[PDB]
């Protein structure tokens, strides 16, 4: 729907928290910073000699927080290009999530180990408890408030613990309908309001409303407020999140590269955006406040936007932008 | 001291 | 055959939100036509005003907009709704509006004949200013940069200081040609970072002040300003100029040719010069609050002059 030119060999991407700003972790080992208001590169940090595969913003968009795949975990300035400080892990790490109303607080989620938390400034940390002890591969999020963590593991059990004192509040196995049990491949939680959801092995993608499960307690059976799957192709997620608003939901599907999108409050697809058929899609982000999604596949950042009735049904004065190409210079 | 036009 | 000129909108007037994710553009036909930089199309479209609109202010939370029309028509615009908040009716037209950047209860409102009011809008008191000798033909005026003060020009090229509640007189001065002659003031512009601002004059001097000089120097003082700003090669006189966002440049749109003269604020240099494709007349001149975009209107037509940092890579197959 048009892609960017600039940026070459990209990974993942996310928004700062106005959408002014998209921060693209590469290949390369660079974070390139692009930006939407002059249409070109707003920052390039040279961050790891490995690939990039995490990132993620803090609430007052100075500082981002890295993933390598040499197991490192960094903390940029973005206006300087500086590392203010740098973590490694025994094993890769799959996740890093600031708390959202702290930023001196880090989630770091490693492919083995259990997930972990740390504070910058004092160099402490908390490991977070674990439910089947096997777990091993388990993936954490904040909530919206940061006030919990809930946490995922292969075996389909969601313990919400509470950030502070790291104490499970709530609990819950997620259902095959069956009984068998399901992997979580992800936790993604809305930007305004209490929902979240979950990215399974079964491909079926369940919404819950976070007050919902504190209520239910701990080990409860709390029903989903919405299941979204692919009835046609049985088809696997490669990645999920909210609207900015948090009433629709994007899902990428790599295996046929292509984007659905629901309605959260009834559950019907409303579109499904479709890219080249040679890619794989390896990321998908949903602008923070307008109809904007970022898609990446095969190192290529696609962006897809939806202006509204007007821009000419309308009789509207005419645009037109001058651009000046200027290389970049820090 | 450029010069861009159109 | 003809048909869809007849309803296509003339842009006149453009100013940026405090971010610059949003252009708001005023037309000819009335509308107000609001423009986002991040999906770089229209986001809302007002219907305004009866005539066409020719100034516009946006509010610092950037829910409201302040506009004038020829019909000597002030209104407050909600924007997320496109409704009406407010309404006020003047004698003479208006050349300017402008919110109070700290407080949007205020709004200064420079109508043509007359002295500047102040309007407080959640009860809608007006307060003249004070004007000297009378003149008061074309008094342009302008807050300063934290609003506690109120900067006004006339055509003999006299300048006061107001305080902002007090309405008390704090400085002044007389600017004056190479030849002491005055030279009428037609705009006041400030610097959103620092405290320097900027007059364009009869003469095609832009002339740069710091206004800590020229409080300093009190009623009736002669601040010599810190720049003078001028096309040496063809004279030509300015349309409209303002700061870029953190106050190092100027832009200075030429209301003879559709030309964009830029110079560092500092040393007083001329870096660069953007032609418009030639025989347009240019209306209007924005600089975006934080990046190197500049809005243009010229002929009705909006223009966004952009740098992007690219990289040096390209294909090869």
């Amino acid at each position: 729907d048009g892609t960017l030119d600039c940026i070459s060999m990209a990974l993942t991407c996310t928004f700062n928290r106005w959408g002014t700003l998209l921060a693209v972790g590469c290949n390369d080992g660079r974070i390139v910073i692009w930006d939407f208001l002059t249409r070109g590169i707003a920052k390039i940090i040279s961050a790891h000699i490995h690939p990039v595969c995490s990132l993620c913003w803090s609430r007052d968009g100075h500082k981002l927080v890295s993933a390598s795949t040499d197991n490192i975990v960094s903390q940029w300035d973005v206006l300087s290009g500086d590392c203010d400080q740098r973590f490694r892990f025994p094993s890769p790490i799959l996740k890093v999530q600031y708390h959202p109303r702290d930023q001196n607080k880090v989630l770091v989620c490693p492919m083995k180990s259990a997930p972990v938390m740390l504070t910058l400034s004092d160099s402490k940390h908390v490991v977070l408890p674990v439910d089947d002890d096997s777990d091993l591969n388990v993936v954490a999020s904040f909530d919206r408030r940061g006030e919990y963590i809930y946490t995922g593991n292969a075996k389909g059990k969601i313990l919400v613990l509470k950030t502070d004192s790291q104490d499970l509040v709530a609990s819950f196995r997620v259902t095959t309908g069956t009984s068998n049990t399901t992997a979580i491949k992800s936790i993604e939680f809305a930007r305004k309001g209490s929902c979240f959801l979950i990215n399974t092995a079964d491909r079926i993608i369940r919404v819950y409303d976070g007050r919902e499960i504190l209520t239910c307690g701990r080990d409860g059976e709390p029903e989903p407020m919405q299941k979204l799957q692919d009835l046609v192709n049985r088809t696997p997620w490669k990645k999920c999140c909210f609207s900015g608003d948090g009433e629709y939901i994007v899902a990428g599907s790599a295996r046929q590269h292509a984007l659905y999108i629901w309605e959260k409050s009834i559950g019907n697809l409303v579109k499904i955006l479709h890219g080249t058929r040679g890619e794989l899609l390896l990321d998908v982000a949903w602008h923070p406040v307008r109809p904007i999604i970022a898609s990446i596949s095969s190192g290529v950042v696609s962006i897809w936007a939806q202006n509204q009735v007007e821009n000419w049904s309308a009789f509207a004065p005419d645009f037109k932008e001058l651009d000046e190409n200027v290389e970049y210079e820090e | 001291e450029p010069k861009q036009t159109g």
